[PDB]
């Protein structure tokens, strides 16, 4: 979760404000460039894609999802058979 | 071995069984007649015919200081049988009452039965839970000592066990069933 939060703050939240920031500044000069311009968008460190983290994240999630299960099988059955012993 | 087959040849047998009644006596971990009762050496030892075998099953179920007083004999009584009639009085009784009463006797009850006081009756309640002749957590006037059943109780166990085969009968083939729809 803060990974991922990590990642949407710089995927969107730099990239909204720069197109907020270069629509202000209105975004082509005609007789020389375009200083500015050519000093925005760089990439930070995750632009997109993290997926060594986020892989490896999933395949634990799905064993703790497989330890949930187990768990509920154990359940399942112990209550049937502590109600089953009682009742006669 | 000897209550199962060989010197009987009943001289043989006669010597072991007064020695059995003392051994009976020796260690009060033996009960009372419940070792004998168990398997065949009660139903091979003569009763009343020289061994003296039924007397100490009548104490037993009489249980008293008087019944031991008049049926008590000069060999165990000299060395002897003094405090461990009290210890034999702690169980039988312990037994009896939540036995027939039936099974969660009060207080004021048992202090009566074991004629000793309410802390003493708690006292005995300690040792009768370590011997594990009852065994639950003891409430403070009433629910006194439940559960285990351990000693005897010849047909008053016998139809206990087939009340219990009717019961297990029953429930044991019908969680089969709901089992077999769930498997």
């Amino acid at each position: 979760r803060n990974t991922s939060k990590q990642q949407q703050q710089k995927h969107q939240y730099q990239q909204r404000r720069q197109q907020e920031n270069m629509q202000r500044q209105s975004r082509g000069e005609p007789p020389l460039p375009e200083e500015d311009l050519s000093k925005l968008f760089k990439p930070p460190q995750p632009p997109a894609r993290m997926d060594s983290l986020l892989i490896a994240g999933q395949i634990n999630t799905y064993c703790q999802n497989i330890k949930e299960f187990t768990a509920q099988n154990l359940g399942k059955l112990f209550m049937a058979q502590a109600l089953q012993e009682y009742n006669n | 071995l000897l209550g199962s087959y060989t010197e009987d040849n009943a001289s043989q047998a006669r010597v072991d069984a007064h020695r059995c009644i003392v051994r009976a006596l020796k260690d009060p971990n033996a009960f009372l007649f419940d070792h004998l009762l168990t398997l065949k050496p009660v139903k091979f030892l003569e009763g009343e015919l020289i061994h003296d075998l039924l007397t100490i099953f009548v104490s037993a179920k009489l249980a008293s200081y008087v019944k031991f007083y008049q049926n008590n004999k000069d060999f165990i009584d000299s060395l002897g049988l003094l405090h461990e009639q009290n210890m034999a009085k702690m169980r039988l009784l312990t037994f009896m009452g939540m036995a027939v009463e039936n099974k969660e006797i009060s207080f004021d009850t048992m202090q009566q039965e074991l004629q000793i006081g309410a802390d003493d009756v708690e006292a005995f309640v300690i040792d009768a839970v370590r011997t594990k002749m009852v065994y639950c957590k003891i409430d403070q006037t009433q629910r006194k000592v439940v559960v285990s059943h351990s000693t005897h109780r010849t047909f008053g166990k016998q139809q206990w066990q087939q009340l219990y085969d009717t019961l297990n009968a029953w429930k044991q083939n019908l969680n089969k069933v709901k089992n077999s729809l769930l498997s």
